[PDB]
């Protein structure tokens, strides 16, 4: 480390961004699901 | 209703219940208030056993430095008249509470203070951020090291005779180390002349291409006669690990400057860690408008 | 439109002769009026037509949907925060946006709403504009001497009109002369019989007398003559129209329930507005910015998303009644159903069937029951023995009515037939278990009859004998029991034939009486087989003579016949009084027939004694016994008229079933108020216009849809499409279950109150960086909570709903101290700690401890400092503290939805436990899932940092609402515990809603 610690001042925001996008439209899905199980 | 509601004298109630039931709701309350208050502090002093004392975990949100001065303006703007003195007071209150700060008294013998280079140097390591060594040694930075915009001399700082100084400082940053751009075939007109390693430029200019004829001399002043800030006042190891520290600060004179007309003055730094951003007008950069009407 | 005038009873001048009418109208009784004169009369009083409806712009219903009790307070709102907005312009400089958002989005809400609900009403209107279905109608008036045929709309008063059996009485004539003219006063005077309409005089009552006709009234059998007394809109039933018409409509009781719960709003919300205006004068602020905190206060304690919730909550529970045949045309007329305790019935058309059919069967010495129910189920009678052969043979050939041509669809009951009600419902019940009577009729070749007579009261007829082995003659007369017996010296006992001693003729003697004392008309058939030695094939009996033995008959038996009731009036009824509702019957019929009635569908239960039956039970007058040892009591109409208010009250505060004959509309009325008097609710289901009245002015009125007169379905708030009564059984269920629903969803609606108000007050106490946002507040208020909201209505019963007694009006409310002591008291404070926790977490991991932060706003606000101090000695400037608050508005909301789960969970029961009930319903757990999606791409979706300004969270943070969570399932859970365990304790008088 020392003068080129230049990591300690980054953060991937894209990835957390692109994860957290699946996961809600995984969520939203199953929602879908449970509510048209049962009229067909 | 309105009267039996609020006192009956047959059932004894009052606003609705008898004495010992406002006792039993007030007493509910209360234990149930103090669970939840005792409750809401356990789980804030776990908190404050998850972070540490030398160091902010997240260090994103002020990743590039920004550039503030000494003067308070409330829209950017300088205007003051140079007849009237109880025009540029609330200027010369807030540079006079910015360089109080630097007086030599404050800074003396040899702890926690230490003599640096007189001229630009690198970087200095004090060791890592732990508490093993005692509290470091930051550099001394003089205040007569400013030549016209001290205060030791002409008080009011220039303000007086139609020039104003303004005292530009960069954000301090723990564990940030400034890094200047390189010699090579691509940097900006400016930067190649007087190309100290050791010191990261600051020039001004002006927004628009017509107001730069309206503008004079920018004579900056600071470590070494140079336009910069030296890399031997970094890093900054925080409060509780380098108190009675001093950061760097440079002033610019706008020697020259056109009378009864508002002058938009931009002023940047340049470097490699260095960023700039189209929503904050502060971050690397800034601006002030000037205008010295007389 | 004097009301007084019109709420008198009827007079009239009946008790005339008909030279003094002649005289007093002007009329030839000869040659009736001319044709210059009618035309004169004609244009001086006006056409013989009823006035039209007060008709009633679209626009009108779009400005009253959107105004009201709820639309007023969030009207009021919006303008409170514009008035804010143009403070903050006029007083100082770069004035945040933030209050015009607000105002706009609450006048969106507003105006969306009323398009719903206004929509919800036209559709109900529409469906029921396709059911007026009005023919041109022409009466027969007799000018200068000649029959001609006018529109109904130019008859005039004084011309004379004839009728004929099958049409329509124009206006209100006086009878002068009539040839065996029946008709039918079902709907004006509720009368299930045909009364015969006699040119004399009978009754000094004028619905009673026989001599004046009435509009709207059919001519059943017969022709008559008479002169126009009343026409156009002075007919009775005219003025019983324009009484409907001109009476008030009320307000429902869900419609007071929101307003009190409106004024508990506004009281803690002015309270708290105040109270901090003067604290925060107390610390120093200015005026100017405590009347913002004032109006902010004001104005963010109040539901926004509440009005559309209970709007689609009543809408779900409209759209079931609606698949059921219930419609309603109101919105709120869904819940009156479950608060009623008082529901005043009609006999002719609602209680009963208004169609005379066969009841009982005397035979074999044996009394038999026929089925007499619309859809035919129910148990046969035995048609296994000769003697029911024979009967059906003597019914089905002594008849002469025959069924309409064209109504080989209809069923056997329904179908049209031409000829009396008696005969009709004989030739229905032969034709029901004896196949086609056109073939039975036609295998015996009618030879000589003899009609009606008045002294014969008898009807007789021969015919031949389809027996290919016997060429004898058939002779079969029907009629009284009593001259029937005296004609007759033989029995068909079981097939063979015995003498009439007098055993089998006290049997007879108790029989009549049995099926007398039913309320029901018994007749007498019997028939003789002619000797062909001295009646040969050849011989022609002309009825002129005596050629048939009028005694010594074979009398087969006696067959009964009334009008029955609908199949599930008894069961409805029955189901009624289990909820705790007071039936009592109000009709206009004899009173012989509604105390029937009443017993056989349940008002007057079996055991119950009247004074006048004690009275023949002992065999003493009536004035020595005590009037409280008889349960229920029979009030004539007549005795009605002659009563004081103190008396009628006494009447319904002493007799739990009580039945009101030979009661006028106005009456009806009468007794309606007497109910309300005291401070029930009242529905009154009826079919006819003598109901129109009291379905005004009840509480609800329910008016029959295929047996209902258009007036009293105009004047109605609920109509069944399908006739059934069980459909108010089903009715007063779903009112309560919605009830119940409503209290859960308003108190989810109002425990997030508190974690949103909590912040601000903690901003201006406190002096730390605003913790929620506005964005973020309509982000909850008019987002997430929606759908669950939605979804607490499709919650299933607890307990017996139909076990319970009705909720008193006067104490249990719909918003009582002890949800807000919940709601506002114990999880809101919950959630907002848990909100305050995420935040304070945010702001001490990023450098900003909580020892710092106390002090901050005035430096933390200035957009000019671009050098703030943290714990740690960092600078950081406007925009980059700016991004943190923000990122901590984001937190908030999300920790909001966390502690909203559990919310949800600690909602959807009032008392029983969630391992009890089950998480069976779909749609909660499709609004858990929605309303976490929801959120979670409001904060990662790229661009809305720049839109909304809500920036993405770190997977760490997410999870510090979540003990909260848990600790609020676990509360609620203990709570809903000791209820049980302890009925009646200190957590049930102090936490049951
Ligand atoms: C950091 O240094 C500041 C300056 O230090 C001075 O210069 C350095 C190089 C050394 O020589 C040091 O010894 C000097 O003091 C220092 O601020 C100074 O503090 C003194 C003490 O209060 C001030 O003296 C007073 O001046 C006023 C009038 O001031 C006028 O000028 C200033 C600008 O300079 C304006 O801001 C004012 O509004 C006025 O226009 C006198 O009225 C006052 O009278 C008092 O003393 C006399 C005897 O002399 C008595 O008879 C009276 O009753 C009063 O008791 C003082 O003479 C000096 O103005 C001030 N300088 C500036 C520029 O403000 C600062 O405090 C140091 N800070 C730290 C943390 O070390
Ligand atoms: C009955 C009801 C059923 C309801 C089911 C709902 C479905 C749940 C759906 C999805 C949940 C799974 C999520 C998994 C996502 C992992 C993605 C991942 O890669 O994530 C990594 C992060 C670490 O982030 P960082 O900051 O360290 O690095 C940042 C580094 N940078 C930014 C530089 C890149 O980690 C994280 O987000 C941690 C993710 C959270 C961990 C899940 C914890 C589960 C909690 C309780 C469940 C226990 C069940 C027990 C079974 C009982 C059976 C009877
Ligand atoms: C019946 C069955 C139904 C099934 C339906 C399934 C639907 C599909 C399901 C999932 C789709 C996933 C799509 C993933 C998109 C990833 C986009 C992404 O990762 O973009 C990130 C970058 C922006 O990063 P930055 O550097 O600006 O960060 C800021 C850095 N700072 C601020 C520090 C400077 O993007 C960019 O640049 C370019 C962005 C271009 C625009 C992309 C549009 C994405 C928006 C919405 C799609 C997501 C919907 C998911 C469904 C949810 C339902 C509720
Ligand atoms: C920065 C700091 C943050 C601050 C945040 C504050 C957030 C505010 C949270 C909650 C607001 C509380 C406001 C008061 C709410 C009271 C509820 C209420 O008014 O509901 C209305 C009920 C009516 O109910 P009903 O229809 O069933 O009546 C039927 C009667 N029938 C049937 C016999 C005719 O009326 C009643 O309950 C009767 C009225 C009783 C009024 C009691 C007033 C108590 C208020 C404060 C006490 C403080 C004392 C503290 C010192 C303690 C000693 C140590
Ligand atoms: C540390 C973290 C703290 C978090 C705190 C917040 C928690 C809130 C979220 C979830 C709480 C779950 C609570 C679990 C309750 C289970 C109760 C249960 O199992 O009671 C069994 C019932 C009773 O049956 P019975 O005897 O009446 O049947 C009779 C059948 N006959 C009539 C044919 C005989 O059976 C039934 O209800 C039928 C089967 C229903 C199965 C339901 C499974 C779904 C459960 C939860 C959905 C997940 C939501 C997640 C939200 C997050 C979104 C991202
Ligand atoms: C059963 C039925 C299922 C139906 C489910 C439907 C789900 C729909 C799922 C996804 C569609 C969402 C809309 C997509 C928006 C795409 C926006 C986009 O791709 O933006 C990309 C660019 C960002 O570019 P940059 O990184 O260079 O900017 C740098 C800016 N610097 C550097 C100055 C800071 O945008 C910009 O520039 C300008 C950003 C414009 C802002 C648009 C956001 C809209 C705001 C509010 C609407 C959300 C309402 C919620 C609806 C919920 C429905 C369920
Ligand atoms: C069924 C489930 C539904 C779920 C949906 C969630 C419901 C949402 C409920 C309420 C949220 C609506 C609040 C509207 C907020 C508007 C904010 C706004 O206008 O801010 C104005 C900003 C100006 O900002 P500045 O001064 O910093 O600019 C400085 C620029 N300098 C410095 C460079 C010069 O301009 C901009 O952002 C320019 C971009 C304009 C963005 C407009 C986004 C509109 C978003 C929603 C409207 C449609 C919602 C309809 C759905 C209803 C659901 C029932
Ligand atoms: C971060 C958020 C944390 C939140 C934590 C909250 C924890 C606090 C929970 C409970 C503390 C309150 C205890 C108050 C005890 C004093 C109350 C009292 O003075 O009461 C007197 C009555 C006895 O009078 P009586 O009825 O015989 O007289 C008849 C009189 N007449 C006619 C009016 C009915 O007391 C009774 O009835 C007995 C009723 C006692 C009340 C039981 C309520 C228990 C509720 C929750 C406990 C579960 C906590 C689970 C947390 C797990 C954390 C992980
Ligand atoms: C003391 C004061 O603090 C700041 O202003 C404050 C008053 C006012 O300006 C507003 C914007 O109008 C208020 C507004 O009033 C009431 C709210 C809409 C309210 C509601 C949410 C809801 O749902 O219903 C009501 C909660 C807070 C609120 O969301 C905003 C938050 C931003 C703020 O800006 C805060 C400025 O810095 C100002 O200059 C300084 O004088
Ligand atoms: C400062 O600006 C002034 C102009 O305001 C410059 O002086 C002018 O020079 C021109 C010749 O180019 C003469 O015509 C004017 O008469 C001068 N005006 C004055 C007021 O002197 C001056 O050269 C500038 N000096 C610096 C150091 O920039
Ligand atoms: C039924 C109950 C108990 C399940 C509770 C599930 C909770 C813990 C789930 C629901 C939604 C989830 C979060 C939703 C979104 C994200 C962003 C993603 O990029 C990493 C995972 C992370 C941070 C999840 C962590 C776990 C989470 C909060
Ligand atoms: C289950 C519930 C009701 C228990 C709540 C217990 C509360 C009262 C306990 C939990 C954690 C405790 C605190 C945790 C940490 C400290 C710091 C220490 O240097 C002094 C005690 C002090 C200040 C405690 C005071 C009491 C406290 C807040
Ligand atoms: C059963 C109950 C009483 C247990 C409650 C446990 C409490 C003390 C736990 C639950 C969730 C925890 C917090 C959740 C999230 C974070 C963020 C992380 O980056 C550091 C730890 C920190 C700050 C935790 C501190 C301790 C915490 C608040
Ligand atoms: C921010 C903090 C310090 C405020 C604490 C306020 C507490 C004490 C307030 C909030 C809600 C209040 C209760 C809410 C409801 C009721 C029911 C009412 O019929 C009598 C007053 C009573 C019993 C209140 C007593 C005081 C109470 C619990
Ligand atoms: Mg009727
Ligand atoms: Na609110
Ligand atoms: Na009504």
């Amino acid at each position: 480390e020392g003068p080129d610690n230049d990591e300690r001042f980054t953060y991937d925001y894209y990835r957390l961004r692109v994860v957290g996008l699946i996961v809600a439209a995984v969520l939203c899905v199953i929602g879908i699901i449970i509510l048209l199980a049962g009229k067909c | 209703g309105w009267k039996k509601f609020l006192w009956d004298s047959e059932k004894k109630e009052f606003l609705g219940r008898t004495g010992s039931s406002w006792f039993k709701i007030f007493l509910f309350y209360l234990i149930f208030y103090g669970c939840l208050a005792g409750i809401f502090i356990g789980t804030i002093q776990v908190l404050l056993l998850t972070l540490s004392d030398f160091e902010p975990k997240y260090q994103d949100r002020v990743a590039p430095p920004g550039l503030s001065h000494a003067p308070y303006a409330i829209k950017t703007e300088i205007s003051f008249s140079i007849s009237n003195p109880k025009s540029y007071e609330s200027f010369v209150k807030s540079m006079h509470k910015l360089m109080d700060l630097y007086n030599e008294s404050s800074q003396a013998g040899n702890s926690p203070f230490e003599d640096c280079s007189d001229t630009p140097a690198d970087y200095i390591k004090r060791g890592d951020l732990d508490d093993s060594q005692g509290q470091k040694k930051a550099c001394r930075f003089s205040r007569m090291w400013l030549k016209n915009c001290s205060g030791l001399d002409d008080t009011t700082y220039g303000y007086a005779e139609g020039k104003p100084c303004v005292v530009a400082k960069l954000n301090r940053i723990i564990g940030f180390y400034p890094k200047p751009l390189k010699n090579t075939t691509d940097l900006p007109e400016e930067l190649q002349a007087n190309y100290n390693q050791y010191v990261l430029p600051l020039r001004c200019a002006a927004k628009r291409e017509e107001d730069r004829e309206k503008i004079g001399s920018i004579e900056y002043f600071g470590l070494g006669g140079y336009a910069g800030f030296p890399l031997q006042y970094y890093p900054y190891y925080g409060k509780r690990l380098q108190k009675k520290y001093l950061q760097p600060l440079l002033a610019i004179q706008f020697t020259n400057l056109t009378q009864n007309m508002e002058l938009r003055i931009e002023c940047k730094v340049y470097g490699e860690n260095i960023d700039y951003s189209e929503k904050d007008r502060f971050r690397g950069r800034f601006e002030v408008k000037i205008e010295v009407k007389s | 439109d004097l009301d007084e005038l019109k709420k008198e009873v009827s007079m009239d001048d009946h008790k005339l002769s008909l030279d003094e009418l002649h005289n007093k109208y002007g009329t030839d009784l000869t040659r009736g009026l001319t044709n210059a004169r009618a035309k004169e009369i004609l244009a001086r009083d006006g056409p013989n037509s009823l006035t039209p409806p007060p008709t009633t712009p679209e626009w009108i219903k779009f400005c009253r949907q959107l105004f009201g009790g709820f639309s007023i307070l969030l009207w009021i709102g919006a303008i409170l925060c514009f008035l804010a907005y143009g403070i903050q312009a006029a007083t100082e400089d770069e004035p945040a946006n933030d209050n015009l958002y607000l105002g706009v989005v609450l006048s969106t809400v507003v105006i969306v709403t009323g398009c719903f609900s206004y929509y919800q009403e036209a559709k109900s209107s529409r469906i029921m504009d396709s059911f007026k279905n009005m023919v041109p109608q022409q009466a027969l008036v007799i000018r200068d001497g000649e029959k001609s045929t006018i529109n109904a709309e130019f008859v005039v008063a004084g011309d004379l009109v004839e009728v004929k059996g099958g049409d329509r009485i124009p206006a209100d004539l006086r009878i002068i002369s009539a040839h065996g003219c029946k008709v039918d006063n079902s709907s004006l005077t509720g009368e299930s019989e045909p009364q015969t309409r006699s040119p004399e005089f009978s009754s000094e009552n004028p619905l009673e007398t026989r001599n004046i006709a009435f509009f709207s009234t059919n001519c059943v059998e017969g022709t008559a003559r008479g002169v126009v007394v009343y026409t156009g809109d002075r007919t009775v039933m005219g003025r019983i129209a324009t009484l409907a018409s001109g009476l008030e409509v009320g307000r429902t009781p869900i419609a007071i329930e929101i307003e009190h719960f409106i004024h508990i709003i506004t009281g803690v919300a002015v309270f708290l507005g105040v109270s901090f205006f003067i604290l925060s004068l107390i610390l120093g602020y200015s005026w100017l910015e405590a009347v913002i905190f004032l109006i902010g206060i004001i104005v963010a304690n109040v539901p926004e998303g509440l009005l559309a919730t209970v709007t689609v909550c009543l809408t779900l529970t409209a759209k079931r009644m609606a698949r059921k045949n219930c419609l309603v045309k109101n919105l709120e007329a869904v819940e009156t159903l479950g608060s009623t305790s008082t529901i005043c019935s009609d006999k002719t058309g609602t209680l009963t069937q208004n169609r005379m059919t066969v009841a009982h069967m005397w035979f074999d010495n044996q009394i038999h029951e026929a089925d007499t129910t619309e859809n035919q189920s129910g148990a046969a009678f035995d048609k296994t023995s000769a003697t029911w052969s024979a009967l059906s043979r003597i019914a089905a050939l002594c008849n002469r009515a025959v069924f309409q041509a064209g109504q080989d669809n209809v069923p056997i009951l329904k179908r049209s037939v031409a000829g009396d009600a008696s005969e009709s419902a004989l030739l229905k019940c032969i034709e029901l278990c004896c196949g086609s009577v056109q073939g039975m009729r036609d295998r015996n070749p009618k030879i000589v009859e003899i009609p009606f007579n008045s002294t014969n009261k008898y009807q007789l007829s021969i015919h031949e004998n389809e027996k290919s082995s016997e060429s004898r003659y058939l002779l079969v007369m029907k009629g009284a029991p009593e001259r029937i017996l005296d004609r007759c010296s033989t029995i068909l006992l079981n097939g063979a034939e015995e003498p009439l001693k007098e055993d089998m003729k006290e049997a007879f003697q108790n029989a009549y009486l049995e099926l007398g004392g039913l309320g029901e008309r018994v007749l007498g058939f019997c028939h003789f087989a002619l000797p062909e030695d001295k009646y040969n094939e050849g011989y022609p009996f002309d009825a002129d003579e005596p050629n048939f033995p009028t005694t010594d008959l074979c009398f087969v038996g006696l067959m009964a016949m009334i009008d029955p009731p609908r199949a599930a009036v008894p069961d409805a009824v029955g189901k009624c009084r289990s909820a705790g509702i007071k039936v009592i019957m109000v009709t206009g019929d004899h009173p012989i027939t509604a105390k029937a009635i009443a017993k056989g569908v349940g008002i007057i239960s079996e055991g119950n004694e009247t004074i006048e039956d004690i009275a023949a039970r002992l065999n003493i007058p009536i004035g020595q016994v005590n009037p409280r040892d008889a349960k229920a009591c029979v009030v004539h109409g007549s005795d009605l008229k002659d009563l004081s208010t103190e008396v009628l009250d006494d009447i319904l505060h002493y007799h739990t079933e009580i039945v009101f004959a030979r009661t006028s509309p106005q009456q009806k009325l009468i007794i309606v108020e007497g109910c309300q008097r005291q401070g029930a609710i009242v529905a009154v289901t009826g079919d006819g216009v003598n109901d129109s009245p009291a379905l005004k002015k009840a509480d609800i009125g329910v008016a029959m849809g295929i047996s209902g007169s258009d007036v009293s379905k105009q004047a109605a708030d609920m109509i069944l499409l399908d006739d059934n009564f069980a459909s108010i059984v089903t009715g007063v269920e779903e009112g309560r279950l919605i009830f119940d629903n409503l209290k859960k969803s308003i108190a989810y609606t109002l425990t997030s109150n508190i974690p949103e108000i909590t912040p601000f007050l903690v901003f201006i106490i406190g002096n730390v960086p605003l913790p929620l946002g506005t964005v973020t507040i309509l982000c909850i208020d008019l987002g997430t909570d929606m759908v669950p909201a939605i979804s607490l209505a499709y919650e299933q019963a607890e307990s017996d709903i139909m076990k319970r007694q009705p909720r008193n009006p006067k104490t249990d409310k719909l918003v009582n101290e002890r949800l807000i002591s919940m709601a506002y008291g114990q999880i809101g404070m919950i959630q907002a700690l848990g909100g305050f926790f995420s935040y304070f977490v945010i702001l001490a991991e990023n450098g900003f401890l909580p020892m710092d932060l106390i002090g901050k706003r005035v430096r933390w606000d200035d957009r000019w400092i671009s050098d703030v101090e943290d714990s740690f000695g960092q600078q950081w400037t406007y925009e980059q503290r700016k991004i943190v608050e923000f990122t901590c508005h984001t937190s908030f909301f999300i920790s909001i939805v966390v502690v909203q789960w559990a919310d949800l969970i600690i909602c959807k029961t009032r008392r029983n436990s969630i391992f009890q009930q089950g998480m069976k319903n779909k749609i909660l757990i499709f609004g858990l899932f929605e309303e976490t999606a929801l959120a979670a791409f409001l904060s990662y979706c790229p661009g809305t940092d720049v839109a909304l300004r809500m920036y993405p969270l770190k997977p760490s943070w997410w999870f510090c609402a979540f003990p909260y969570s848990l600790i609020i399932f676990l509360y609620d859970e203990m709570r809903r515990f000791i209820i049980r365990r302890s009925p009646g304790g200190w957590v049930e008088q102090e936490t049951y809603y």
